[PDB]
């Protein structure tokens, strides 16, 4: 049973209610999304930051237990070329859940992604046994979004 | 030039093209198929990760609007970065068991292939990156469980390149001719077959329409389908088909084309099955054809050997693609069974134009496949059509 720690504040949405299909029909991987209501992502668990896309809108991780999480700003947000994004971390960077990989400025965003809900999945759900969402208000870095048990 | 800057138009069109941009918004040149990439291999993240490659480029592009527009082939261009993810598949295929290995290629390969989508004729980065494409498709098929042969069929002085899926050289095995659309390339369906074809043990032979792949020398003419005639006349000299056994599944226009041979091929075909096939209506309408992409636009000139390109003029051209403007449908039926299909609001083929096709064939089903998940509302109907092939061909 490991508690994947909100990666930003906001509330909890469905994942298939994200206005893109690739993730909204589970794709990318399953979990939940978060209406956004802070500045920063942050780890959502202990672990290894895998990718950083380049425009500084997602990222993805491992934790040290083997569960593969990809954790992605907005929806579109790719065509906002970066705009809006401060990278922290690096690749392959070991983290605590907790730790901050990007900064964010919320007002633009909202002003200018076609939406702001943000995906966190786990991308390797053939590698997971079980999965439970959670729901309600998070904060970032403390409110645990969703449990897996690898 | 760059992709979307080859396409010569003329000054009165370029216009109209600048308006269709600024109207539709759009922060890319060519159309993004993120699902379509998916099924047919690509993984999810990655795909995600090159855009995000290639929309942070600050490097000049041809129109900001498209970010999808980089000059040059260095960071941030299209093909660029699409081979680099290729390379990184291919290089670490270098280090895998081998059945691990050609999945790898085979990945790669697609990669490739996208790298140089929608592949116009005039663009020398789509080609070598097509020429990385064919070489691991090569390379995934020595490396797997199954055959793939690469055929070369002679015909008007020069051949016809075919690629043969086995699932193993028992005992004959009824065979496949797939052809997908007209910005596709032949090798794009390793999925078709690994996933839903050998399963059932049947053979698939892929073939690029006339000024499509490996076709691209043979031009886009009124009988675009003698290409696939003369593989089926081909057959009968392959040791691993069973000729009398032939079906045919078409994606997008290779659809048009397959219900087109048959109607010339009735007695030698078993069944045929189309999906997302654009029979008649798009054909008869220039409003729409006008007011499509560039991307779209910069194919068709591309296939039809255009040297300058009149919006208007080729909306007019077009017409003459339409099976109902041809004959093929009117009066007489085929014998052949065709199974036609597409999505709920495909703008390029309306559950009508499976209809009409349904209509003009003996014991043929019209389905629709609607949108309530897509993805799952795809998997099904894909199955069933196989299933469909599977007892035809039996």
């Amino acid at each position: 049973a490991i508690e994947i720690i909100a990666p930003l504040s906001g509330e909890i949405v469905n994942i298939e209610d994200v206005p893109d299909v690739v993730f909204a029909e589970k794709i990318v991987g399953d979990g939940i999304a978060i209406k956004p209501t802070g500045n920063k992502m942050v780890a959502p668990v202990n672990g290894t930051i895998g990718k950083i896309f380049e425009t500084n809108h997602a990222f993805s991780i491992e934790s040290d237990d083997g569960v593969e999480l990809f954790v992605h700003f907005g929806i579109d947000t790719v065509e906002l070329k970066g705009e809006g994004f401060t990278r922290i971390a690096e690749e392959g960077q070991t983290v605590k859940a907790g730790d901050t990989v990007i900064e964010f400025d919320l007002a633009l965003l909202e002003e200018k992604a076609k939406s702001t809900l943000t995906p966190v999945v786990i991308s390797n759900m053939d590698e997971i046994k079980e999965l439970n969402k959670l729901s309600g208000s998070v904060v970032v870095g403390e409110t645990p979004v969703l449990r897996v048990t690898k | 030039k760059e992709t979307s800057a080859l396409t010569q138009y003329m000054p009165t069109s370029q216009s109209l093209l600048d308006e269709i941009k600024e109207k539709n918004g759009f922060s890319w040149y060519r159309n993004l198929r993120r699902l379509q990439w998916v099924w047919q291999g690509v993984d999810p993240i990655e795909q995600e990760q090159v855009l995000a490659r290639i929309a942070s480029s600050k490097h000049s592009r041809t129109d900001e609007q498209w970010l999808d527009t980089v000059m040059g082939y260095h960071s941030g261009n299209w093909a660029y970065e699409w081979t680099r993810l290729g390379m990184e598949h291919q290089k670490r295929a270098g280090e895998m068991t081998n059945e691990a290995a050609s999945e790898a290629l085979f990945s790669a390969s697609l990669c490739y292939s996208i790298a140089g989508y929608p592949h116009l004729k005039s663009d020398n980065l789509a080609i070598q990156a097509q020429v990385l494409a064919n070489s691991a498709y090569l390379e995934a098929a020595k490396k797997s469980k199954y055959i793939i042969k690469q055929l070369e069929i002679p015909f008007e002085k020069g051949k016809i390149t075919a690629h043969l899926h086995l699932t193993n050289t028992d005992k004959p095995h009824p065979v496949v001719i797939v052809s997908a659309g007209l910005d596709s390339l032949q090798t794009d369906m390793w999925r078709l077959f690994r996933d839903h074809l050998a399963k059932h043990d049947i053979a698939m032979l892929t073939v690029d329409m006339p000024s499509v792949g490996y076709s691209s020398k043979y031009p886009l003419t009124e009988d675009y389908s003698r290409l696939h005639q003369a593989v089926l006349n081909e057959l009968f000299s392959i040791p691993y088909v069973d000729h009398h056994r032939v079906g045919l599944i078409g994606f997008r226009f290779g659809g048009n084309a397959m219900v087109r041979l048959s109607f010339l091929e009735q007695e030698k075909i078993k069944a045929c099955v189309i999906l997302g096939a654009p029979i008649h209506d798009i054909f008869a309408s220039p409003q729409k054809l006008q007011q499509m992409p560039k991307m779209y636009l910069d194919v068709l000139a591309s296939r039809l050997g255009k040297s300058v390109v009149d919006i208007y003029s080729l909306s007019g051209q077009m017409a003459a693609w339409s099976l109902k403007v041809q004959g093929f449908l009117s009066s007489r039926k085929t014998k052949v069974p065709i199974l036609a299909m597409s999505l709920e609001g495909d703008p390029v083929s309306p559950y009508s134009d499976n209809q009409m096709v349904a209509f003009f064939s003996t014991y043929g089903k019209a389905k629709k496949i609607s949108s309530k998940t897509i993805t799952q509302g795809y998997e099904q109907s894909l199955d069933l059509a196989i299933k469909w092939l599977e007892d035809e061909l039996l």
